[PDB]
């Protein structure tokens, strides 16, 4: 899924 | 003979970075669930590995080119390189005289005892502390550090990269800068970079060795509950 | 006109589950996330939480019928009466005198301001105080505490069970005994059952209010990172 | 999934 990866990603 | 303009912009941008995001007094970890000394220490590793994750994302975002990698390559890049940027970043912790991190009293000192009552065995943390101590010995400058770092974050031999020529094209520059750096500004490290290199592949081991048991952590119900949502989607297999 | 045997050894039972499940002092709260006065109090409410359902699931693991369910079933019940067992035990430690669950000193102490800094609303808020201070007042003994909680958590209207009719059957078995203790132990309670069974219609307010602001929560990902992976397989909706 | 709530319920 990687919700927060992405989100951490700016 | 002499550092270019260019490489001399990729350290500047690569020791902020990392200045950015590393705190050398570990004030925030009493933030985290304390340690206890069942897996005692598994919370407070959990935290901590949760929040260097978080610094070494915000290091990853400052690496000359990383930033216009495919969300899919930054993605990839992260969830491979990331227990090995750790174990990078922790060398400033680690201490050669009581061979452990420090990061503050008796509460932030974790030493080998310690990680054994976070579900990791004795046995498998033997090169961990060898790596720290050749590491240590190593006594690399802050630029070596920071340079090391994106070079490892920066290999295109991770599973999950599509874009395995640009990320080698990064890779290489950061390469070149490196022995640049180690040639015009190190004195005595006429071998010095072949050790750095050397380093690199003992974190794929390493690397290696902490997914299996980390898989054995996390097929355990009781023992994943304790971890934290950051640290699952790293260290998981959901890609 | 007098409690059966059996009546009784429910009541046995269901208090001796809520003793081995709520500890008076709160002692294992320095265990949670420090509490903080950008959503600053959440880390320390969703551990808060956390630990709760884990003390929610020990009691309805001995909450008699409640084992014989299928495992599906026991899960739909947890799912849906978890905040809702929660704000009820949470009683106990609600004040009136301030207006705030006392859990500690200073640090522990969760008074309405703290909670808006977990990502609720002050508006919404209000009906969870309210509540508080209603059920407060109406002075219930240990056992009709542990009977009501019970009987929350055996609704047989909950999304996702599937026996609705032994749940059912259940949770009126439940309530005979609670109408029997309040009848033959409780004196001046001649309207107390009907003011009980309205707070439980209070509860499903409360519980859908909570829903839709821990979607908003869960829905932004950097908050639901600060969460456990407990609440979220609990407040999810995987089924 | 609810891999967590099986465990929890022994
Ligand atoms: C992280 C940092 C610091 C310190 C970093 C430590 C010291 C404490 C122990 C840590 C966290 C190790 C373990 C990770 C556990 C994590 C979970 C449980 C999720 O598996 C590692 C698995 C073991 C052994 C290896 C092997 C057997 C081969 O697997 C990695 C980095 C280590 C301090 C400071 O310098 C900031 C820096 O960011
Ligand atoms: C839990 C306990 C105790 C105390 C329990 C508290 C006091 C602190 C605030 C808590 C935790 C409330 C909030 C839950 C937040 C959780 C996440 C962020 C995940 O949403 C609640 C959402 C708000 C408002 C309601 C409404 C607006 C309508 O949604 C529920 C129970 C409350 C103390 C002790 O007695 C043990 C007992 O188990």
């Amino acid at each position: 899924r990687h919700k927060i990866l992405h989100r951490l990603l700016q | 003979h002499m550092l270019s303009d260019e490489q001399m912009q990729i350290i500047n941008s690569l020791v902020e970075a990392h200045h950015k995001t590393y705190d050398d007094s570990y004030s925030d970890f009493v933030r985290f669930r304390p340690p206890v000394r069942r897996l005692s220490m598994l919370p407070h590793l959990a935290d901590l590995v949760s929040y260097s994750i978080q610094k070494v994302i915000g290091f990853a975002k400052m690496i000359p080119g990383f930033r216009d990698l495919t969300a899919e390559d930054q993605i990839a890049l992260l969830k491979s390189s990331a227990i090995e940027i750790i174990m990078l970043r922790s060398n400033q912790s680690f201490s050669l005289e009581d061979m452990s991190w420090s990061c503050g009293g008796p509460d932030f000192k974790y030493c080998i005892n310690d990680v054994t009552k976070a579900g990791h065995t004795l046995e498998l943390l033997e090169p961990l502390v060898k790596f720290q101590v050749g590491l240590k010995k190593l006594k690399l400058h802050e630029e070596e550090h920071v340079l090391l770092m994106a070079i490892c974050l920066l290999s295109p031999d991770r599973p999950g990269v599509q874009d395995h020529v640009r990320i080698e094209a990064l890779q290489d520059r950061l390469c070149d800068v490196l022995q640049a750096y180690i040639r015009i500004q190190h004195p005595g490290g006429r071998l010095l970079y072949a050790k750095m290199i050397q380093k690199l592949a003992d974190l794929r081991s390493l690397n290696e060795e902490h997914s299996k048991q980390y898989r054995s952590l996390s097929f355990q119900p009781e023992h994943s509950m304790q971890l934290t949502p950051l640290v699952l989607e790293v260290f998981g297999s959901e890609v």
